[PDB]
């Protein structure tokens, strides 16, 4: 039981995770990419993807 | 005097569903067995504050309660809210009217709006100029107090007002028990069940074992 | 390729991802016609002063943003949170209009973080704020000895004391009366209350799509559900949040989302 739920806690985390900002303008990735130019989104975009 | 307010007061934070999940929140509300102000609105109505939103209530066959008068002096010289329900409609207005000295009903100003058993829990919050105003009308059994159980509120309205609104003053049909509880920003664990209603919230600013909750 | 060899010794071997694409596009709305006053918001007979600024709000409508977009004859437009181009396309949750005139030598002090006599005392600008503000000199509108003008939490009113006239002269270079007008969009996670000039369209079912309702964009296979969304819930979500059904804005209706089949694609050899 340990196992199993060890894994499933390591996945949501994980998948939590693409609700974060970190630092961004946004999570929703589309919405930078509906909102910002290139020259602005390149620098959203990265700090999202790192 | 002052009531020990049970379980009262949850209401659907968001206007977005979800089911079987246990949601925690960090929004305003009004934290569990706190007191409650039971006012004696035998045969009174005075000027009360309306700090960060009002947790008002009432229990009252008939409604005797039907004005709500919201403001920073309630004077006319600020632009004032008031609250009026007359036999079948709610009335909003923001002009500035030089009232009374008592709020009481007989048995520049741009904004104008229209459209015991009976538990009306409430809130009236303020955020960004969005004023709102919950509710839940609903049949209970209970004149001593604010009984055990529990049961959620749903949303009825939305204002863009920006009004700055410090305290507020209930308005009767002067010719009754309602009471004023106070919210701060606590911090809920809410439950839904399979059909998507809340049945079950815990507070954890409370006390250890609601922090391990 | 993927494995840099010429000789593929016997496995299986991962090597691509298959993801059906999506078939069409999906254009949902609420069937509404108005149009947003925005000439009292740039053609207003008297503006207000930068204490006094007006916050008249705007809503059920749908606004043009091209036809204020091609304006030269005001002078400047910058966008800090948005680019102004997709405006036209972009619809959220409100609007607010601030109009005032100031001086010239002002307009540097109106940006997201920035301080000055103005952008502090009477004038604040949000941090966080995403939206833009437009402006344009009035020297042949204010002045003529204009002195009627006058300057002492973002957007607080604060109606020896501060109070003090500027010196306007129709002889003036950043001396001169400049009218200005600042735009607030608030992007939350709503109904729309007003969207730009996007047409609503049809919708299809059971089939990888791109659906936009007022907004929420995505691909899915968009399937009727039996999720009992009480009338005040809009949107639905799942476990981690992740949108699991939506009300169509144009007719009312509950219907399911699912993202459709991806998988990587496996060689054996």
């Amino acid at each position: 039981q340990d196992v199993v739920n060890q894994n499933a806690q390591a996945l949501n985390t994980l998948v939590k995770q693409l609700s974060s900002n970190f630092g961004a303008i946004s999570s929703v990735l589309n919405d930078i990419l509906s909102r910002l130019d290139p020259p602005e989104a390149e620098v959203q975009i990265d700090r999202l993807i790192t | 005097a002052y009531t020990n307010s049970f379980t009262r007061g949850v209401y659907y934070p968001d206007k977005v569903f979800r089911s079987s999940v246990l949601h925690s929140t960090q929004d305003l509300f009004l934290p569990f067995f706190s007191n409650v102000t039971w006012f004696h609105a035998i045969h009174d109505n005075p000027v009360l504050p309306f700090n960060d939103g009002v947790y008002f209530a009432s229990t009252e066959k008939s409604n005797i309660i039907r004005g709500w008068i919201f403001g920073t002096t309630l004077d006319s010289k600020t632009q004032s809210l008031l609250i009026v329900n007359n036999a079948t409609n709610v009335v909003i207005k923001v002009c500035e009217f030089q009232f009374c000295n008592d709020p009481f009903l007989g048995v520049n100003c741009t904004f104008e709006y229209v459209s015991f058993k009976n538990l009306r829990e409430f809130v009236f919050k303020n955020i960004d100029g969005y004023f709102k105003i919950y509710s839940k009308h609903t049949p209970i059994n209970l004149v001593r107090d604010l009984p055990q159980g529990f049961s959620a509120l749903e949303p009825l309205v939305d204002l863009p007002i920006g009004i700055n609104i410090t305290r507020f003053q209930t308005l009767l049909a002067l010719h009754a028990a309602y009471y004023v509880g106070y919210l701060q920003p606590r911090t809920f664990l809410l439950k839904y069940n399979e059909n998507g209603t809340i049945t079950d919230a815990v507070d954890c600013a409370l006390d250890p074992l609601s922090e391990t909750k | 390729c993927t494995l840099k060899s010429f000789t593929v010794e016997k496995g299986i071997y991962q090597t691509s991802n298959f993801r059906v694409q999506p078939t069409e596009s999906i254009v949902r709305f609420p069937n509404i016609t108005n149009l947003c006053p925005f000439g009292e918001v740039f053609n207003a007979t008297r503006f207000a002063s930068v204490y006094a600024w007006n916050r008249k709000r705007i809503s059920n409508c749908v606004a043009d943003y091209s036809v204020l977009y091609n304006s030269a004859s005001f002078s400047t437009f910058k966008c800090y949170g948005v680019s102004p181009t997709k405006l036209n396309d972009l619809c959220f949750t409100n609007v607010y209009a601030d109009s005032f005139v100031i001086r010239g030598d002002e307009v540097r002090q109106i940006a997201p973080g920035q301080t000055g006599k103005i952008a502090d005392y009477n004038y604040k600008l949000p941090d966080d704020f995403t939206g833009c503000v437009i402006a344009w000199n009035s020297n042949n509108l204010d002045s003529k000895g204009n002195y009627n003008y006058l300057y002492r939490k973002p957007f607080e009113r604060d109606i020896y004391f501060p109070l003090q006239s500027y010196g306007f002269q129709p002889t003036n270079v950043g001396y001169q009366p400049y009218r200005v007008v600042v735009l607030s969009f608030e992007l939350l996670h709503a109904p729309a209350t007003v969207c730009g000039p996007k047409k609503s369209t049809n919708l299809v079912k059971n089939k990888c799509v791109n659906f936009n309702f007022n907004g929420l964009t995505g691909t899915g296979v968009l399937t009727e559900s039996n999720k009992k969304f009480l009338p005040f819930q809009q949107f639905g979500r799942d476990i981690a949040d992740t949108t699991d059904a939506v009300r169509d804005p144009q007719t009312l209706e509950i219907l399911d989302i699912t993202p459709c089949s991806f998988g990587g694609v496996s060689v054996i050899t």
